[PDB]
C-alpha cells in the first residue's frame, strides 16, 4: 500500500540502483529471475515488498523503478545481465546519444526527446501504485544525464504530482578528487535547479566512502562495487520501518517534517554505523551507545566535512535491529551531554529515533559483516556550508577565465543562467550563516 | 550506438589506417577472410561501431581509403588483413598529389572530393546514430593534408553536429623527412583549426625514441611504429565499443578537454611500455602506468612537458582494476606536480576506466592531454615558414597552381594567432 | 589461445562464402529494425559470466555469488485489516 | 573459394591487357563452377549415364 | 540455367575479350522458313 | 485471367525479345524444346500471360517476330531459347531496307503491315481477356521504327481500349551511332505520343554506365545491355505472373502514372544491380535497394533527373520483404529529395509488392518513373531535327517515299508543344 | 441464429477476411477442413458458431462470407490455400481484369457485369439465415474493387434490403504514408456515396497500426498479415456479443443507436488495446482499470489524429473475457474524473458498457500473448475531421491542375461528380464542426 517510486538517473544512478535491487532482492527473498521461491501458501498475508515490488498475476515481482540514461552503454549491461528479467522490459529507458558531462546538453536537447517516455513510464506506475507518497531519484552531480535530465525530471514531476515528498540521493564532488573538469559548472547549475523542487536531498560524495572502507572495513582496493552497496546499506536502513515492524515506525512524511526546519535547509548528511568488517566484528561489543558515538564521529561521516564545526540542527537515529529503546535513551543522553557535539539553540530537542526489528541484510560476496544493530544516522548539520563554499570557489576559478564555457554557450543556454545559479548559492551560504548564528 | 566513419588520406593515412584495422580487428575476433572468429559477445553487442556488417557473419568496416594515386591502395589489399576492405570504397585519383598541398586542395585533388563525399554520405546515411569522424591524414604532406582537410571543410559543413577526430603526423623537430613540409603542414592547420573538434599530434621522434629506448628493438622496422600508433588510436574509442566502469566518450573527452575553441590539440600517450628483456621484473599496475604516463618521454608529441604545463590530461584506463587505485594516482600527480599543471583549473584529469582490456594485456593505460608544451611544435613551425618565405622558397608551384600570396599570410596569422594563445593561457595565474 | 578470457568455444562452426552467399534464405525476422544490424537481441554472456568462478565485467558482480541468508521471514508487515476484513464473494444470506 | 580469394587480390583497376584477360577468366572461371554445384546443391539423387 | 542474375551471366557465343579463338563459328546458318509470300 | 501480347519489331526489338524470352524461360521452368522442367508450382498458374498451350504439353511464347530482312532473324532462329518461337510467327521482308523512316511507314513497310496485323490478329483471338501489348523497337532505325509505329496506330485503331506499352530504345545524346536518327526519332515519336500510353526510354550509354560503373565488367556487350532491358521488362508483369501483398497490373501502373494523356514517357530501372567483386561485401535489404533505385546511376534514359522533378515513380518489389519497411523507406526518399518531386501532387510514389523473387536472388526490384527530366532528350531531338531541316539535309530520301515537308513541320510542332507543357508543369508551382 | 453475414470486397477486404476466417475457426474449433472435431465442442447442442457459419448438414461447415475481387489473383490465394475445403467454390467470385485504383472502372464500367452475380449470392447466403443481424462490409478506400464496386454493392444493397445494419471496415489513407497518387480522388467520391448508405464506418489507417505494432507489440518490421490478425482480433470482440454469453451484452443495433447522435455522423474509431507481446505479457499484470484508461490515448487510436483536438461524442466500450462489472465502472469513473479528454456537452452519459465471459483467442503463429482480459473500444469522435480536412486539402491540391482526370472521364463518369463530392465533404466538415461547438 505504502508504494515508493525509485527513479536512476545517470550512470551512477544506474549503478547504485544496480547494487541497490540487489539488496532489496535479497532482503524480500525475490530470486533474480522475478520468482519468489515460496508463494501466497507460507509467509501469510506476504506484504513486505509492495513498498518496491509489484506482484503481477502468477507471481512474478516486477520493481517500481525507471533506470533512465542518456548513454546506451550501462543500462544495455543492465538488460542483459544477471537482472534481465526482473525488471520491466520499458522501464530501462534507454537514450540515443550521451549527454557526456553537460547540463547544457542534459536540459536543452536529447534530453526532450526522452522525457515524454520517462513521464509516461512515471504515470503508468504510479497509477499502479495504490498509495504513492515518495520519490527516490538517485543521481551524480557529476554532470550530464545525472545532472541536467534529473533536473528537468524534477521540475517536471514538481510540477506534474504536486505535493510529494521527493527524495534524491546525490553524488557530490569531493574536495581532493573528481573525474570530471565541468563537475563545478554542474554542480552550480543543478543546485540552482534542486534547490526549489527537492524534499531531503541526501548528498554522498565518494572520498568519504574510500577513507570508512580503508579504515573500518580493511578494505585495500575498494570500488564503485562497495560504494554503491553502502549507499544501498543507507536507503535499506531508510526505508526499512516502512516494509518492517518495529517499536518505532518513521516513514518519509515525519522524516522530512523533522529534518526540514526551513524550506531551503534539505541536505541532510547520511552515515552508517557500524561499517565494520567481521575480522573486527569478532573483537567487540557492538551495541547501541558505541554504534552512537561512532554515528556522531568525525571520521565515519560520508560527507567530506568536519561535523565538530557545525551547528547541529536536527538529527534522527534509524535504529535497526534487536535495540532497547532504553540503550537507546542512554546512548541519546551521553551523546546530548558530551560538548564537543555541539546543538544549535533554538532545537535542545533534536533527537528524533525509529527502532525497526528486522537486523540488517547482508549481500554475498559483500564487505560488510553481519550485526545485530545498525543506525543509519541522518543529520542536518552545518557543516554542508564548507562543501558548498568549496564548490563555489571551484566555480569561481571555472569562470574567473571563463574557461568550458563556450560549450554550454554554443549548445544555447546563456550566461544568465551561470549568474543566477551563483547568485543562489550566494543566498542558500548566506541562509546557512543566518540559521547557524 | 554511437558510430564513427573511418578514413585514411595518403600513404601515412593508409599505412596507419590498415595497421589500425589489423589491431581492433584482432580485438573484435575478425578474422583475415571478414568472418567471425572473436571469443565473445561483448566483442560483437557494439561491433557495429566500426563494422557495416552484411547478411550472414560478414564484418566489414566503415573505412574510406582515399588518395590521387592508386599506389598504396593495392599495397593494403596485397598485404594482410587487406581483403576485408570493401572494393567500393577505394575512391582514388590517377595522377598524384604527393607533397603539395594547392595539388590536394585545389587542383585535381578538388575534383576526387564529389566522389568521396558520395561515399561518406552514403557510409554515413547507412548509419542510424553518426557520432563522429576519424582521419588519420599526414599533416605536412599532399594528399594526406590539402585533401584530408578539403574532406573535414566539407564534413563539418554538411554535418555541423558531429565529432571530428584528426590524428595527424606532426612535422619533424630533428631531419626534415621532407622539404616543403612547413609550407604543407602550416596550409594544413590553417584549414585545420576551424572545423576537427580534436587534433592528437603524433610525432615521428617520439615513435622511434619510445622503441629504441623504451622497447630496446635494435631495428625498430615501421610495422611496430604503426602498431604503436593503432594502440592508442583503438584505445581512445574503448567507451564507445566496451562496456564496464565510469565512461568517456568522444563529446566527453572533447567537452572535458577543451576550455576554448582554438585549443583542442592533444598529445597521445599508451603507457603499458615495457623493454623485451625487463618485462618481468615490471609489475603492472595502475600506479606504474600512471608514472608511465606522466613521464616526460612516453609522450608520442615530442614536447616534453617540463617547458609547460598541462592545461587538461585525460586517462583511459583498460583493465579489472579499482576506482581507488587510478583516482588517488591521479591525485597525487595533481598534488605532486601542481607546480607544472595550470594553477587556474583545480581537477585538470579526466579519467575513464573500461574493464576490457586488448590483446596481449591484463591491464592498459591511454594518455591523451592538452598542454602548454604543444605550442613549440607550432613555433617551430612558423620560424621555419617564415624563414622560407622571406627568401622565397617553393611558392610558383602554388602561385601558378592556384593559391595566392595572400592564402600564406592568413595561414601565418592563424599560426602566430595560436601560439599567441597557448602562451597566454600558459602565463596567467589564477587571479 | 587462453586470452584475457577464457571462453573454450568449439570453433564456433564454419563461415564458407558460398554458403553464405548464393544459399539464399527467405528467412526475415520481422523483430529487428533492419536486417544488416543483426546483432542487436542474438547476444549470448548471461551464462558465461556465471559461469565465471570471476567474472569480466564489473557491472556483472551483483548478484554472482548465490544468497547466504535465510531472509530472516520474522518481522514482516502482514497486512490483517484491509487485506483480511475484506472477503472476495459471498453475501451471507443462505443460498441453499 | 580459392578463386574468389585469388580474384578479392587484384589491383583495384584492371587497365592492361593481361588484367583485363586475368578478371574475365577467373570470373568465367567461377561462374562455371557456380553453375556445377547449383546444379549439384539443387539435387539430391545424381545418377550418372554412358 | 542459361541467365542467372545474381552472379550476372547472360551466356552467349564465346565472341569478344579474353576467349575469342578465331573459331566459334559465325557463318549463318540456314533458316528454313523460305519468306511471307502471298504473292 | 490477363493477357499480353509480344511484338518485336525491329533488329534492336528482335534481340530484346529474345533475351527477354530467354529472361523468363528459365523464370517460368521452361526448357529450349518447351516443357515444364521445374519444381515450384507457382510457375503453372499465371503461366498463360506470356505462353499458350500447344500439342502435346509443348507451350510457345504469344509473341510475333517482326521485320523487313533476314539477318537477327536467323540469330535469333540460331541462338538458345530460340527453337521456341511458332515458326508461322515469323513476319519479315526481303528488301533489307533500314534506317529509312519513309521505306518503313509509307512504303514497303506498309505492305507487310496487313500480314503482320492479321498475325497479331490470330494472336489477339486466341486470347479470352488481352489486358494488351508490348512493343519493342528502336527508336533511330528504319524497320523498328517506321513499321514499328505503323503496327502502334494500326492496333490503337483496331482495340483501342486495352493496355498497350513500347519499350522504346531511344536514340543517343553522346555520340550519334546512325545518321537519320533525329528524322527517325522524331517522326516515331509524333506517332507514339497520341497511340501509346506508356513508353519505356530506354537509352544506350545509361545501360553502358550501369554495366561499366555498377557491375564492372569490362567486356560489357549487347547481351548484358540486353539482359539489362529484359529485367525491368520482367519486373513490370511479375505481379500479374506472381502472386503478391499489394498486386499492381500494367493498367494500374497506367493510370497511377499518367496525369495527362501526353506524359507517358517513363524512365525504367533495376535493382540491386552489384559487382561479381563487391556481392559478399553489400548486404541485400530494402534500404539498399531503394538508395540504389532513387540513386541517378540507375537510370536506363541518358537524362540526368537532378535537373527535373520527378512526376510520379513506381516501385515494384519482388520477394519477401516488410511492408512497413518498404513504404517507409519509399516516405523517407521522398521526404528527404521533396525538392526532387512535383508538389502539385501529394504522395508521388507507388509501392507493388509480389511474393516470388527471380532465381538467385532473396530480393529485386523495378523502378519505373514519369519524370519532367526525359524533356532534355526531346529538346536535344528537336534541336538536332530543326538544325538537318533547316537546310533540307537527308530529306529527299524521305520525300521521295512519298513525304512532304508539312509532316516534318507537325513534327516538329508536336515536339516543342511536347516540351513546353513540361516545361509547364515542371515550373507550375502548388498555389 | 443471430447470424450476420460478410462482404469482403477489394484486395485489402480479401485479405482480411482471410486472416478473419482463420481467427473465427480457431475461435469455433473448426478445423480448416470446414468439420469441428468431436472433442472441441460445446455439447448439449450449443449454438456459438451460427453468427459465422452454417451447417451443410455433415459434419461440416461453411461461413458466409462473400469474397469478390474483380482481379483473379489474391481469391486465387484464398482457393488454392488452408482455406481451400472450408469455402463453397461459389462464394469466391472473381472478375474479368481489376478496376485498378479507379472509382470509375469499378463503379461504372467493370463492376456492372459481376454486380449481379455478387448480388445473387447475397441474396442466398442471406435467405438461408434465420435472422438477420446485418452487413459486415470489409474494404479498402485506396481505389478499384474496394472503393468504387464497394459503393456500388452498398447502393444495390440499400435499394435491395434496407433499414438493416451496414457496417463497414474501411482501409484508410495515412497522412503521410500512401501507395497510390489518386486515393485521395478514390475517398472523395466514396465518401459522397457511403456517407447516405452506411450507418457505421469503422476506417482504419496503415501508418498508425504500423505504430502499434512497432511500438506495443514491439515488432518494427511488421506486414499486412499482422495488420489483418489484429483487425481480426478487433471484429472478432465487436462480434463476441451475438455468441458466447456473460454480463451486459452490446448487438448489432445496440452499439449504433448510442454511436450516432445524428445520422450522418456514423465514423467512429476503433481501439484494441490490451496490444502486449508474449515477453511483455509476463511481466504485467493485465487489469480492467489499466487497459481501460489505455484504450483513451493518441499513441493507441489507430487513426492518424490526436483526440485532443476534438471533442468526445459517444463511446461504445466492448470488454471481452474474465471481467467484474465493478472496476469497470470504477475505471469509467477515474476517466470521467480525468481532464485530458473532452466530452461534449449535449451528452452527458456518453459510455456504454458490454462484457461478455469468453477470453480472447490466440492464433498460433502471431505475437498476440494470452490475455484473459479485452476493449474493444468504439469512440464516435469530432477528431476525425482531422482526416477529412488532410485529404480535402489533398484534392483541392490535386485537382487545381486536373490532373488524372482523363481517365476517371473517358469511363462513364463525369467531373459533376467531382464537384459535388467536394460540395458533400465541405457540408460534412462543417456538420461535425458545428456538432462539435
Ligand atoms: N558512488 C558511485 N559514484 C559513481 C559511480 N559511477 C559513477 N559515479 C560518479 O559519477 C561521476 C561522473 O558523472 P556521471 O554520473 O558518470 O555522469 P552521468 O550521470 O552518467 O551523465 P553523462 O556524463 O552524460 O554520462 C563520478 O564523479 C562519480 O563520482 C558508482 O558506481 N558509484
Ligand atoms: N491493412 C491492409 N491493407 C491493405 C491490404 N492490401 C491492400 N491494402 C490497402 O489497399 C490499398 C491499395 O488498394 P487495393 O486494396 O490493393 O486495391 P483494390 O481495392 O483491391 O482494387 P484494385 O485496384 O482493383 O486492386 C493500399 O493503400 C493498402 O492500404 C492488406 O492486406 N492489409
Ligand atoms: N606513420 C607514417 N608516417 C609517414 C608515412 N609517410 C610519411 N609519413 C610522415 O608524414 C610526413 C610526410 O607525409 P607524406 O609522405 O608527404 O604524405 P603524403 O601527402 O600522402 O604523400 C613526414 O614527416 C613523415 O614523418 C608512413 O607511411 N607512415
Ligand atoms: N540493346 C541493344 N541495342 C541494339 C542492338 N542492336 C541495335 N541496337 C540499337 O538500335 C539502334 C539502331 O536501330 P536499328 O536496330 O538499326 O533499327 P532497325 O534498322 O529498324 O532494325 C542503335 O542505336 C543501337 O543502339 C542490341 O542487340 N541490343
Ligand atoms: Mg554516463
Ligand atoms: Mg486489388
Amino acid at each position: 500500500m505504502r508504494e515508493c517510486i525509485s527513479i536512476h538517473v545517470g550512470q551512477a544512478g544506474v549503478q547504485i540502483g544496480n547494487a541497490c535491487w540487489e539488496l532489496y532482492c535479497l532482503e524480500h527473498g525475490i530470486q533474480p529471475d522475478g520468482q519468489m521461491p515460496s508463494d501466497k501458501t507460507i509467509g501469510g498475508g506476504d506484504d513486505s515488498f509492495n513498498t518496491f515490488f509489484s506482484e503481477t498475476g502468477a507471481g512474478k515481482h516486477v520493481p517500481r523503478a525507471v533506470f533512465v540514461d542518456l548513454e546506451p552503454t550501462v543500462v544495455d549491461e543492465v538488460r542483459t545481465g544477471t537482472y534481465r528479467q526482473l525488471f520491466h522490459p520499458e522501464q530501462l529507458i534507454t537514450g540515443k546519444e550521451d549527454a557526456a558531462n553537460n547540463y547544457a546538453r542534459g536540459h536543452y536537447t536529447i534530453g526532450k526527446e526522452i522525457v515524454d517516455l520517462v513521464l509516461d513510464r512515471i504515470r503508468k506506475l504510479a497509477d499502479q501504485c495504490t498509495g504513492l507518497q515518495g520519490f527516490l531519484i538517485f543521481h551524480s552531480f557529476g554532470g550530464g544525464t545525472g545532472s541536467g535530465f534529473a533536473s528537468l525530471l524534477m521540475e517536471r514531476l514538481s510540477v506534474d504530482y504536486g505535493k510529494k515528498s521527493k527524495l534524491e540521493f546525490a553524488i557530490y564532488p569531493a574536495p581532493q578528487i573528481s573525474t570530471a573538469v565541468v563537475e563545478p559548472y554542474n554542480t552550480i547549475l543543478t543546485t540552482h535547479t534542486t534547490l526549489e523542487h527537492s524534499d531531503c536531498a541526501f548528498m554522498v560524495d565518494n572520498e568519504a566512502i574510500y577513507d570508512i572502507c580503508r579504515r573500518n572495513l580493511d578494505i585495500e582496493r575498494p570500488t564503485y562495487t562497495n560504494l554503491n552497496r553502502l549507499i544501498a546499506q543507507i536507503v535499506s536502513s531508510i526505508t526499512a520501518s516502512l516494509r518492517f515492524d518495529g517499536a518505532l515506525n518513521v516513514d518519509l512524511t515525519e522524516f522530512q517534517t523533522n529534518l526540514v526546519p526551513y524550506p531551503r535547509i534539505h541536505f541532510p548528511l547520511a552515515t552508517y554505523a557500524p561499517v565494520i568488517s567481521a575480522e573486527k566484528a569478532y573483537h567487540e561489543q557492538l551495541s547501541v551507545a558505541e554504534i552512537t558515538n561512532a554515528c556522531f564521529e568525525p571520521a565515519n561521516q560520508m560527507v567530506k566535512c568536519d561535523p565538530r564545526h557545525g551547528k547541529y540542527m536536527a538529527c534522527c537515529m534509524l535504529y535497526r535491529g534487536d535495540v532497547v529503546p532504553k540503550d537507546v535513551n542512554a546512548a541519546i543522553a551521553t551523546i546530548k551531554t558530551k560538548r564537543t557535539i555541539q546543538f544549535v539553540d533554538w532545537c535542545p530537542t533534536g533527537f528524533k529515533v525509529g527502532i525497526n526489528y528486522q537486523p540488517p541484510t547482508v549481500v554475498p560476496g559483500g564487505d560488510l559483516a553481519k550485526v545485530q544493530r545498525a543506525v543509519c544516522m541522518l543529520s542536518n548539520t552545518t557543516a554542508i556550508a564548507e562543501a558548498w563554499a568549496r564548490l563555489d570557489h571551484k566555480f569561481d576559478l571555472m569562470y574567473a577565465k571563463r574557461a568550458f564555457v563556450h560549450w554550454y554557450v554554443g549548445e544555447g543556454m546563456e550566461e544568465g543562467e551561470f549568474s543566477e545559479a551563483r547568485e543562489d548559492l550566494a543566498a542558500l551560504e548566506k541562509d546557512y550563516e543566518e540559521v547557524g548564528v | 550506438m554511437r558510430e564513427i566513419v573511418h578514413m585514411q588520406a595518403g600513404q601515412c593515412g593508409n599505412q596507419i589506417g590498415a595497421k589500425f584495422w589489423e589491431v581492433i580487428s584482432d580485438e573484435h575476433g575478425i578474422d583475415p577472410t571478414g568472418t567471425y572468429h572473436g571469443d565473445s559477445d561483448l566483442q560483437l553487442e557494439r561491433i557495429n561501431v566500426y563494422y557495416n556488417e552484411a547478411t550472414g557473419g560478414k564484418y566489414v568496416p566503415r573505412a574510406v581509403l582515399v588518395d590521387l594515386e592508386p599506389g598504396t591502395m593495392d599495397s593494403v589489399r596485397s598485404g594482410p588483413f587487406g581483403q576485408i576492405f570493401r572494393p567500393d570504397n577505394f575512391v582514388f585519383g590517377q595522377s598524384g598529389a604527393g607533397n603539395n598541398w594547392a595539388k590536394g586542395h585545389y587542383t585535381e585533388g578538388a575534383e576526387l572530393v564529389d566522389s568521396v563525399l558520395d561515399v561518406v554520405r552514403k557510409e554515413a546515411e547507412s548509419c542510424d546514430c553518426l557520432q563522429g569522424f576519424q582521419l588519420t591524414h599526414s599533416l605536412g604532406g599532399g594528399t594526406g593534408s590539402g585533401m584530408g582537410t578539403l574532406l573535414i571543410s566539407k564534413i563539418r559543413e554538411e554535418y555541423p553536429d558531429r565529432i571530428m577526430n584528426t590524428f595527424s603526423v606532426v612535422p619533424s623537430p630533428k631531419v626534415s623527412d621532407t622539404v616543403v613540409e612547413p609550407y604543407n603542414a602550416t596550409l594544413s592547420v590553417h584549414q585545420l583549426v576551424e572545423n576537427t573538434d580534436e587534433t592528437y599530434c603524433i610525432d615521428n621522434e617520439a615513435l622511434y625514441d619510445i622503441c629504441f629506448r623504451t622497447l630496446k628493438l635494435t631495428t625498430p622496422t615501421y610495422g611496430d611504429l604503426n602498431h604503436l600508433v593503432s594502440a592508442t588510436m583503438s584505445g581512445v574509442t574503448t567507451c564507445l565499443r566496451f562496456p564496464g566502469q565510469l565512461n568517456a566518450d568522444l563529446r566527453k573527452l572533447a567537452v572535458n578537454m577543451v576550455p576554448f575553441p582554438r585549443l583542442h590539440f592533444f598529445m597521445p600517450g599508451f603507457a603499458p611500455l615495457t623493454s623485451r628483456g625487463s618485462q618481468q621484473y615490471r609489475a603492472l599496475t595502475v600506479p606504474e602506468l600512471t608514472q608511465q604516463m606522466f613521464d616526460a618521454k612516453n609522450m608520442m608529441a615530442a614536447c616534453d612537458p617540463r617547458h609547460g604545463r598541462y592545461l587538461t590530461v585525460a586517462a583511459i584506463f583498460r583493465g579489472r582494476m579499482s576506482m581507488k587505485e587510478v583516482d588517488e594516482q591521479m591525485l597525487n600527480v595533481q598534488n605532486k606536480n601542481s607546480s607544472y599543471f595550470v594553477e587556474w583549473i583545480p581537477n585538470n584529469v579526466k579519467t575513464a576506466v573500461c574493464d576490457i582490456p586488448p590483446r596481449g594485456l591484463k591491464m592498459s593505460a591511454t594518455f591523451i592531454g592538452n598542454s602548454t608544451a604543444i605550442q613549440e611544435l607550432f613555433k617551430r613551425i612558423s620560424e621555419q615558414f617564415t624563414a622560407m618565405f622571406r627568401r622565397k622558397a617553393f611558392l610558383h608551384w602554388y602561385t601558378g597552381e592556384g593559391m595566392d600570396e595572400m592564402e600564406f599570410t592568413e595561414a601565418e596569422s592563424n599560426m602566430n594567432d595560436l601560439v599567441s594563445e597557448y602562451q597566454q593561457y600558459q602565463d596567467a595565474t589564477a587571479e | 589461445k587462453m586470452k584475457e578470457i577464457t571462453y573454450f568455444n568449439n570453433n564456433k562452426k564454419s563461415n564458407s562464402t558460398y554458403d553464405r552467399l548464393f544459399h539464399v534464405k527467405h528467412g526475415y525476422q520481422n523483430k529487428l529494425h533492419r536486417d544488416d544490424r543483426e546483432h542487436t537481441r542474438g547476444l549470448k554472456v548471461y551464462e558465461e559470466e556465471s559461469s565465471k568462478a570471476v567474472p569480466a565485467l564489473s557491472s556483472s558482480a551483483y548478484g554472482h555469488r548465490p544468497p547466504l541468508e535465510k531472509t530472516t521471514r520474522k518481522h514482516a508487515r502482514i497486512e490483517h485489516v484491509m487485506k483480511g476484513f475484506y472477503r472476495h464473494r459471498g453475501t451471507n444470506l443462505p443460498e441453499y | 573459394e580459392e578463386i574468389h580469394h585469388q580474384y578479392q587480390g587484384l589491383s583495384v583497376v584492371t587497365d592492361t591487357a593481361p588484367k583485363k584477360a586475368r578478371k574475365e577468366r577467373m570470373e568465367a572461371e567461377m561462374k562455371q563452377l557456380e553453375r556445377d554445384i547449383e546444379l549439384l546443391e539443387k539435387h539430391k539423387v545424381i545418377y550418372i549415364s554412358n | 540455367a542459361l541467365n542467372s542474375l545474381a552472379p550476372f551471366a547472360t551466356t552467349y557465343k564465346p565472341t569478344c575479350g579474353y576467349f575469342f579463338s578465331r573459331s566459334t563459328n559465325n557463318k549463318k546458318k540456314q533458316m528454313g522458313i523460305p519468306a511471307t509470300d502471298l504473292v
